[PDB]
RNA sequence: GUGUAAGUGCACAAGGGAGCUUGACUGCGAGACGGACAUGUCGAGCAGGGACGAAAGUCGGGACUAGUGAUCCGGCACCUCU
RNA sequence: CUACAACUUGGUAUUGGUGCUCGAUACGGUUUGUGUAGGAUAGGUGGGAGACUGUGAAGCUCACACGCCAGUGUGGGUGGAGUCGUUGUUGAAAUACCACUCUGAUCGUAUUGGGCCUCUAACCUCGGACCGUAUAUCCGGUUCAGGGACAGUGCCUGGUGGGU
RNA sequence: CCGGUGCUGGAAGGUUAAGAGGACCCGUUAACUCCCUUUGGGGGUGAAGCGGAGAAUUUAAGCCCCAGUAAACGGCGGUGGUA
RNA sequence: ACAGGCGUAGUCGAUGGACAACGGGUUGAUAUUCCCGUACCCGUGUAUGUGCGUCCAUGAUGAAUCAGCGGUACUAACCAUCCAAAACCACCGUGACCGCACCUUUCGGGGUGUGGCGUUGGUGGGGCUGCAUGGGACCUUCGUUGGUAGUAGUCAAGCGAUGG
RNA sequence: UUUGAAGAAUGAGCCUGCGAGUCAGGGACAUGUCGCGAGGUUAACCCGGGUGGGGUAGCCGCAGCGAAAGCGAGUCUGAAUAGGGCGUAUCCACACAAGAGUGUGUGGUGUAGUGGUGUGUUCUGGACCCGAAGCGGAGUGAUCUACCCAUGGCCAGGGUGAAGCGCGGGUAAGACCGCGUGGAGGCCCGAACCCACUUAGGUUGAAGACUGAGGGGAUGAGCUGUGGGUAGGGGUGAAAGGCCAA
RNA sequence: GAGCCCGGUACGUGAAAACCCGACGUCUGUCUUGAUGGUGUUCCCGAGUAGCAGCGGGCCCGUGGAAUCUGCUGUGAAUCUG
RNA sequence: GUCAACCGAGCGUUGAUCCGAGGAUGUCCGAAUGGGGAAACCCGGCACGAGUGAUGUCGUGUCACCAGGCGCUGAAUAUAUAGGCGUCUGGGGGGAACGCGGGGAAGUGAAACAUCUCAGUACCCGUAGGAAGAGAAAACAAAAUGUGAUUCCGUGAGUAGUGGCGAGCGAAAGCGGAGGAUGGCUAAACCGUAUGCAUGUGAUACCGGGUAGGGGUUGUGUGUGCGGGGUUGUGGGACCUAUCUU
């Protein structure tokens, strides 16, 4: 399995790195874990291990640090970009999670995951505004005031 | 069996031998095995009835892609 | 006595002995026997190329009859067949 | 007699990581070429007129060892300019520098493999707990705990086989 | 009574499938060197490649082999002479 | 392979469980079934009245605090223990090692007891830094009570499980 | 049908009716007949109210020998015209050679097959007719009988008198002994009931497996009822190769 | 035993409604913003597939020298000098 | 109506009886479908309506199962999912043969028999249709300058061949014919697109050059769904780039 590594690994290298290794290896523990990634193209290949590098590097997290964004949660209103119908009030499609976090990115600066975002407990296709909670902490969650593009 | 579900590799019928024949069948079967996947799309864990020969379509394919080939045949996955 | 059972024959020797020696060949074969059929038996004579012999002539295994097994399927050498 | 079920053996796909050990393959410096003339195991071989030394050498005792035990090269260290130039003998010349590199024994580097001690992430759990579930010793899902690349299944293969 | 057959155990050996290997050869031919009448036909070497049947070697169980086992199937003899 | 095989919820299934009637008379033929008489078990209306509690509120409970007395006890830090960081003195068969007289083919190699730094090495006790332990408290504080705050709320006609 | 049957070898009660070499197919071979004649004939199909017209793709003949290349009234083998094999419709007339059996070269006479149909035999198909035991596939069946499950009921009557318990003797205490109670038992005699040992009868039966007189068990490994389950190479079997709708 | 009795035939007639054929006009699209040819090189031409090996089926073909077509496993390529 | 008469009572020129096409009603069982069930018989729910002094009763409807679409929720558990609730459309079974894909015997013949044959027949399964399936060359052929989708019929051919070279099986090419549609539609390179998982030259790039505001038609990636372009064999096509430019 010609795979290109995001991470460092016994006797394999270090990330960015080029490898050919056993079919089962890169089948159960690197390529399910977002630890690696096929090797099909030149430039596909190296923007996703440009892009999944980054964000490997950016995604981690403490108890400390969770301690620390339970109070950096309740941001500024972070607002959200939309194509709808405002005729009766209602949206044609649902928003991401990777747009809610890139709102951050470009509004409050933490760069989220997708994961724990409550969205359901935001109930999107209601024109109106939404609140929303994620799973910080085992038992430490706050809270964040948001607003929608009048659309 | 439970029948493939990626490519429908199903069963076959031999019959006789060397050494003189003697007709007689003895199926040849696929190799299904019960491997399972993560979908990262809607968060789940899935379980599949695939041959290794499938496993390979996968690896060098995608599981999306093979769900949605899935949906057409309509299999009750 | 005849290599080996028995018979028919063998002294005119097919018995015994000595010298050369490979016909223990190739290509054929008139006419005949015996014959359910397939098998089986002899066969003069012609040609090349030889043995022996001075020559005539004899030699296509053994004095004769037994000593072995069809067809199919494969194997080895040679062919100016495909 | 021939064959089949069932059982069983091994190879292979599922099916992987590190460590050790035992093989041969190739990139690599290496041990090592007893024919008399005679320092004489004369590495055969193509340029070929100095020979590497001094970015520290003879003869050397000793760390070493083979051994065709006459002999062979190797290193702590003195030594501080020593054997040597066709040394001359020859099919053939140094064993001077440089080198395509073979009959060799050793050993680094990619490997190709196996066996063994293990980790877990595939896989298995008629092990537990919770949920669907109000009822469910079913089934599924999450999780804990455990086993574990074994087992199970598929394909090829050898064997026993009046069980049929 | 453990020889015969069977069951259990243990491999020092011998035979031992599949698979991994792929030496050596045989087909084909890019390219040459002679033969000949001439309007190139017939001979030899014949690179790599593609193919053919392929050995050497490494191969487990089993079998042969070594012991045990009969309230396991099973088996248990004769002649002669002397008071 | 397909046909189909099993099977949980559940649903059917008495040969059993629970549940309210006995005697006499009658026709040409039925009879605990109709008739005569006396009884019983479900439900259902109308009305009669004895006690009824919701509204009134009649009695009877708790929340839980600001907090006071003494005490788990991040704990600033305290009462007793050893071992070994660097380690202190005494001594003992010392890898190379500096080296009394001699065995030893007549000698280049095979050594010994005392002798000296080193102390790859060995035993003993004492100023000893790191150590955690049980005991008593201080912060946090958890245990015992005065106001309170059984005040606003709360239980009290009934039927009451498809649950125990 | 038998060497041989009036045959005491088989078959037939009698009558009447029914009941066994057939058809397909350009099939094969042989032979009659008809058309054509070195030629013969079409198939599918198209057009046709009909049985008729067309349709040249094909087949059979017209030259064979040889494994084959290949050659050709010759060819194959073989070194060979040197013999032979096969073939050259057959006869006829003249020659030359031998009478080892006749051959060889000329001349003329000139070759007859094919398509319909009929008959006989024949090939493939059930192939003159009737007749098995038994093989396979898919299903029906446990209301009889074999066994198991779930739930109820039945076993008159009379005897024997285990364990235990009590009293008494005995004991140092026991063990032990006697009297009583208790009333167990794959216990006993005997009806119902379940079986079926002997024997007689029946034996074109009253009966497609019974009756009469006797007999075994008869509180148990019981008999039975209602409902249910196991199904064919399979079930079930206190096991006989027994039972699974006479 | 019927041409001339009857029923009916040869022949011609007949459908308010429903059904089927086409026929139309609706309705629907659809090309119209276009084409013929030129010219030198990069890119594409249907992937777990075709191919090869191991067991097998069926093809005139019974594993045979055995193509083509294929079923299960295992391995597994290129895009037109393919 | 009739076997099938008898009796009684009636209707009909105002057009009966009779025939044809469409409608209505259409008890109960049956795929059977509210639940259940020994088939045609037992019990119910919900909305409405009729009815009783109230209950009982009665009538009209509707309530199964799965597959899909849409809608609400998203349990363990965070994303979120399986699942749950409502609505909408389908399927469900029967059939005489005919078809396609799959499975798939045996008696028979071989004078035995296993390979073979009987036969890939009978039978079984899954699905159809009025017909089915196949079908446009990754084909045949042999140097002929050929053919040109497929299928079904005639012949080739009982041949070449295959085969315990035994019984027996057995083509195709080619040729003549029926019918003709020598038929059409897509994917990919390439653009324009909505997007969706990612990131940030955060800029000299997103476009027709150029005169240029911005400061990103997101800057660059990558698959997804839509729309263009493209459908070939003597190769074609998309980029490119001239020419006439209906």
């Amino acid at each position: 399995m010609k795979l290109i590594l995001t991470a460092e690994v016994e006797h394999l290298g270090a990330a960015g790195d080029t490898v050919e290794v056993k079919d089962g290896y890169g089948r159960n523990y690197l390529l399910p874990r977002g630890l690696a990634i096929v090797a099909s193209r030149g430039a596909e290949r190296q923007a996703e291990e440009i892009r999944r590098a980054r964000e490997s590097k950016v995604i981690r997290d403490i108890e400390h640090a969770n301690e620390l964004k339970t109070a950096l949660e309740g941001l500024g209103d972070v607002t959200l970009s939309v194509n709808a119908a405002g005729d009766t009030g209602k949206l044609f499609g649902s928003v991401t999670a990777a747009d809610v976090v890139n709102a951050i990115k470009k509004a409050g600066g933490p760069n989220l995951d997708k994961r724990t975002v409550q969205l359901a407990k935001a109930h999107i296709k209601s024109v109106g505004t939404h609140p929303v909670t994620v799973k910080l902490h085992t038992g430490v969650e706050a809270k964040v005031s948001l607003n929608v593009v009048a659309q | 069996s439970a029948h493939c579900q990626v490519t429908g590799r199903g069963p076959g019928f031999g019959n006789s031998v060397s050494h003189s024949h003697r007709r007689t069948p003895r199926r040849w079967d696929p190799n299904i095995q019960n491997k399972t996947y993560y979908l990262p799309s809607e968060g789940r864990r899935i379980r599949l009835r695939v041959s290794a020969k499938g496993i390979k379509v996968i690896d060098r394919d995608g599981i999306e892609a093979v769900v949605a080939r899935m949906r057409a045949r309509g299999e009750k996955y």
